[PDB]
RNA sequence: GUAUGUCUAAAGUUAUGCUCUUAUUUACUAACAA
RNA sequence: ACGAAUCUCUUUGCCUUUUGGCUUAGAUCAAGUGUAGUAUCUGUUCUUU
């Protein structure tokens, strides 16, 4: 036990010159000052290898001493999104069928997706060729494919480890999640298919800003002409006061818990696409030897992951606009 | 031919696998992915996490254990890796009980005998590079001895040439002592001794002679 | 008596050893403290959707 | 004049103000010598205590040990003396082999001891000015004698 | 057993091994001159040398005795099953 | 093959050694001489009304979140 | 360095010219060779200090070994 | 192709189950050709 | 039978050829041919044991 103890002490101190050299680097990094290109990789080695620690830490801790979600507020927010579906009609998205005529276009556009990261890169990983070969071959046969897919998501619910990185944004390092090519394609065709489905069936509401169809800029402009238009806005006469609010969601998708999130999916779609995402979300994270079970915590860096981080944020938005003045924004379920 | 990898796991490739995860741990999974001529890294590293590693256990579950999976299934809905964690088993074979409880040769051998061969030889390529130089170095000598014996034998006598010295202070330690740090003085006498030491020395180098 | 430091990451002489001697921690037994909250959550979503279902019937049936 | 001893590392030493002297330690053992001549001058009773880390004198006659196992210890320079053990506290989120004195000095008062720990902690130690003989004597000194070097 | 105790168990043993079977001194040069039987000294140093050769082959029976891939590692694992 | 540090260069030999006789750059005398001292719409929503580890420091949660995204 | 100077000496052959050059059209025939030189003179001066460690240094190691 | 590292570069120190024949693989190597 | 010596084995003790650093696991895992060599293959025949 003795030298138990002295190694933990000494790997402590060692730690706490790492971690905080590592800290001081960074802002270093920020500052923009002379650093070594080396350097600047090992800084990113070690915060990346510290994310992690302190991630899994966290998850360790969602475990211990159970969901930061008390089960009152838990079914409060299924109360409010019921509430919210019931007042639009919204008949929710099927497990889908061989019925589509749609099947094999829905098909087309998350493999031209995926082609998209592979046509510029000639010389490509294993994993990589992989992928592309699983392309070329969904090309091929694209019912076989479309079956393929169909059976995965009835069944599949344990998936290859997703392998991650840091791509370095010299401010902001930013997490890189590298899904097995097999799965990815289900996760491809799958979040194609949501996104037809969702908007076929009206389920995000205008407000919601980024998937609009607009450019960032234009989405810009439509905001201030919005601002601009709203009925004698700009009135200071009788005591007329306009207060506009930017904030951030922090951590948005990094506490989202499968079990509210699965029950809140089965609300807008068949309960086995519900369960499978559900499933995906929870994999392993390996990361440069070391891995933990996502236990608690959406990864963005699945394809589909987006639909699941915006249906999450309906949430919110419901959460803060309440049921009335989000139908409102929203208009009638028909018009 | 060159290809992208993936198959199924034949037992001689797991037990190869399982050698090589004895050999370089846990964390190398590119070196043992490299002796599977099939398999990839990470292939390889998911098998042995999932199916090959012996700290797992695939043991039929009792009914109390019945009892928690399912209890587990119905409070944290379908994230079977937690669920898995939770169980203390592995993920796939708790899932399959849990939909249970709801209702050629040449090549073989040849990566075999390459991997045998890889195992068996565990130095980087300065060890090798030196011990055959070692060797050489050894038949080098045997040969100018054969040399040096055979003009003896035929009446020629040739002094043995020196290592040709590195740097102006190398030493040579026939020439004298090599760094002689004598014993401490002496309490007792030690004349006699000295004496019949150097007798059998010399007495040695004698026999040496004749030898 | 310290026991010969044996790695997961690096030989240096390449030598082989026995998987149990490689591999361990041996310690994902916990499962109890962590479920202490689990089984009030799901239940309550249980109960809520259960809730709201027998509600949208009702109100479907009006 | 080498003076020899010790089993281990001697780790610690230290001049004594007003002496002419210095102690030293070792893992467990405190010497404390007079460096006139080059002689011994007193064994302590340091038999269970840790690796002593830092081992500074007080101006009178109070030498400080600084324990590995995390207890401060303290002498009567002058005998040997043990007069008290004192184990250290940690900072709440520390580990418990962490709280190890890695440091230590007196002032010019010789009233205020200060400990450089390894719970990044700088603690400073008072003499108690409500002691007396009988409020807080010492650990009642006994020479052990089971072959002992006293 | 601490090597006090393996010390002086060796000892009595090396005196059961003996159990089986003058001073001149200069004292300006400071030499002192233990004029000793020299037949003694010769049954010392082959007793001695016996001991040790005795030790020797020990060894090389033990090392003939018989997971792992070559002569170190195989000992290795073995140094790891002791415990 | 390369190895660990244990029985470092002892300034022994440095002392037996003979001198060089260079001239340094930091031993050209800088400060030569030396000091010295004296001696109703708010109603309708669903809600309407230190610790010594360098893992677990509220600065580097925070630092962490500020740098991952 | 010795850049400072260069470009002394390039301030100086400016400030020169074009006191030397008012009424007098260009061309190369101008001397005055004096600031410039005292900008050499100097850096000279400042060097010699150098130069003596340096190539002291150099030559000791030359005749004695590096330490 | 290199770092780099060895090598040579001449004068005589006075003592009495196998052998075989082949064809094929695979691997590695190759400043050799394509 | 006690004492001793010699030999062999077994139990323990001794580890007796018995892991000798650090970094971003230090980093990244391929698209080749024919010509030659080398080794390794496998067959292939016969000889005699
Ligand atoms: O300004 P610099 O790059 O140092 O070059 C100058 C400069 O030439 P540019 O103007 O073309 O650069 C001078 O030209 P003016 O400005 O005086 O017209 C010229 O001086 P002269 O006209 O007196 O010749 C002089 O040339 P020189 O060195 O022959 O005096 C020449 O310097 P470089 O020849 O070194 O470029």
């Amino acid at each position: 036990a003795p030298i138990k103890k002295i190694i933990e002490r000494y790997i402590k101190s060692k730690a706490d010159a790492w971690v905080s050299a590592a800290h001081y680097n960074r802002e270093r990094i920020k500052r923009g000052a002379h650093v070594e290109k080396t350097m600047v990789k090992k800084n990113l080695g070690r915060l990346t290898r510290l994310w992690i620690k302190n991630e899994q830490e966290r998850q360790r801790q969602i475990q211990k001493n159970g969901p930061e979600i008390t089960p009152e507020e838990a079914t409060t927010i299924f109360s409010v999104m019921v509430e919210w579906l019931e007042s639009r009609s919204f008949s929710p998205i099927p497990f889908p069928p061989l019925t589509y005529k749609n099947d094999t276009k829905i098909l087309v556009l998350a493999l031209e997706d995926l082609k998209d990261v592979y046509a510029s890169k000639v010389r490509l990983n294993a994993s990589e060729r992989e992928e592309l070969a699983l392309i070329e071959e969904a090309y091929d046969n694209p019912h076989d494919t479309l079956n393929r897919i169909k059976k995965y998501l009835l069944t599949q619910r344990v998936f290859k480890p997703v392998d991650i990185t840091m791509m370095e944004n010299y401010q902001n390092i930013s997490p890189v999640y590298s899904v097995d090519p097999l799965e990815k394609i289900t996760d491809a065709y799958l979040d194609q298919y949501l996104w037809y489905e969702a908007d076929q069936r009206k389920l995000f509401p205008n407000w919601i800003k980024p998937s609009d169809s607009e450019i960032p800029p234009l989405l810009v402009y439509k905001w201030t002409q919005g601002i601009n238009n709203l009925s004698e806005i700009w009135d200071v006469s009788r005591g007329q006061s306009a207060v506009l609010l930017e904030t951030t969601l922090g951590e948005m998708a990094e506490k989202i818990d499968f079990t509210l999130l699965n029950r809140l999916l089965r609300l807008i779609v068949d309960p086995n696409i519900a369960d499978y995402i559900t499933a995906k979300n929870n994999v392993v994270i390996n990361f440069k030897d070391m891995s933990h079970v996502n236990k608690y915590g959406l990864i963005r860096g699945l394809k589909f992951a987006s639909f699941i981080f915006q249906y999450y944020g309906l949430v919110i938005d419901l959460l803060l606009l309440g049921q009335e003045r989000a139908t409102d924004l929203a208009g009638p379920a028909n018009n | 031919p060159i290809y992208v990898k993936g198959g199924v796991w034949t037992n001689v490739e797991d037990q190869i696998l399982k050698a090589a995860v004895q050999k370089y741990g846990t964390h190398q999974w590119s070196k043992v992915a490299s002796l599977l001529q099939k398999k990839t890294a990470r292939q390889s590293e998911l098998r042995w996490n999932e199916y090959l590693n012996p700290k797992l256990n695939f043991t039929e579950f009792s009914k109390e254990e019945d009892a928690q999976l399912l209890d587990l299934a119905r409070e944290l809905p379908n994230q079977w890796r937690t669920i898995a964690d939770m169980m203390a088993r592995p993920a796939q074979v708790c899932v399959e009980r849990y939909n249970r409880l709801l209702e050629l040769e040449d090549e073989e051998k040849e990566m075999l005998a390459e991997a045998r061969a890889r195992l068996l030889n565990t130095q980087g390529k300065k060890a090798t590079r030196k011990i055959r130089e070692r060797m050489l170095e050894e038949s080098k000598r045997i040969a100018e001895l054969q040399k040096r014996r055979e003009l003896k034998q035929a009446g020629i006598n040739v002094a043995i040439k020196k290592p040709k010295k590195k740097y102006g202070t190398d030493i040579d330690y026939n020439e004298d002592i090599v760094y002689e740090q004598a014993p401490m003085p002496g309490i007792y006498d030690t004349s006699t001794e000295d004496r019949q030491i150097k007798k059998k020395f010399e007495q040695f180098e004698r026999k040496v002679n004749r030898k | 008596k310290i026991p010969a430091a044996v790695s997961n990451w690096k030989n240096p002489n390449g030598y082989t050893v026995a998987l149990e001697r490689r591999v361990g921690k041996a310690l994902d037994n916990e499962n109890n403290t962590i479920n202490d909250g689990f089984m009030k959550l799901s239940e309550a979503l249980e109960n809520a959707d259960k809730k709201a279902r027998q509600e949208i019937r009702s109100k479907m049936e009006l | 004049k080498v003076l020899t001893h010790h089993k281990r590392s001697v780790r610690a030493t230290a001049l004594h103000p007003k002496e002419f002297s210095v102690a030293s330690a070792c893992t467990d053992d405190i010497r404390s010598w007079g460096l006139a001549e080059g002689s011994l001058l007193t064994n302590f009773e340091s038999e269970k205590t840790g690796i002593i880390n830092t081992l500074s004198i007080n101006q009178d006659d109070v030498l400080f040990a600084g324990g590995d196992n995390g207890v401060l210890s303290f002498y009567d320079y002058k005998s040997g003396h043990k007069y008290q053990s004192l184990a250290t506290r940690e900072m709440v989120g520390s580990l418990e082999g962490e709280r190890s004195v890695l440091c230590s000095t007196f002032d010019k008062t010789g009233l205020r001891l200060i400990t450089g720990e390894a719970d990044k902690s700088i603690k400073i130690w008072k003499q108690d000015e409500t002691a007396t003989k009988e409020s807080e004597p010492g650990l009642a000194w006994n020479p052990n004698l089971s072959a002992k070097r006293f | 057993i601490s090597y006090d105790q393996l010390a002086k168990l060796s000892y009595e043993k090396t005196l059961r091994n003996l159990a089986t079977q003058k001073v001149q001194k200069d004292t300006k040069t400071g030499k002192i001159t233990i004029a000793d039987d020299d037949k003694l000294v010769n049954k010392l140093a082959v007793s001695l040398q016996s001991e040790s050769k005795k030790r020797y082959e020990a060894r090389k029976r033990q090392m003939q005795n018989a997971s792992f891939i070559n002569d170190k590692n195989k000992q290795f694992n073995e140094k790891l099953s002791r415990e | 093959s390369h190895r660990p540090q244990l029985e470092a260069r002892s300034g022994a030999k440095a002392a037996a050694y003979t001198p060089t006789g260079i001239e340094h750059a930091r031993l050209l005398p800088g400060h030569t001489t030396l000091k010295y001292r004296k001696f109703s719409w708010r109603k309708g929503t669903a809600f309407g009304r230190y610790i010594n580890d360098m893992t677990k420091s509220e600065y580097h949660q925070e630092f962490l979140h500020k740098h991952v995204r | 360095k010795v850049m400072h100077q260069i470009r002394a000496c390039k301030d100086l052959k400016h400030i020169i010219y074009y006191k030397f050059n008012k009424n007098l059209g260009k061309g190369p025939g101008c001397g005055f060779w004096q600031p410039a030189w005292r900008v050499w003179l100097n850096f000279l001066r400042g060097t010699i200090p150098l130069l003596e460690r340096y190539i002291g240094n150099l030559i000791t190691r030359q005749f004695e070994g590096r330490s």
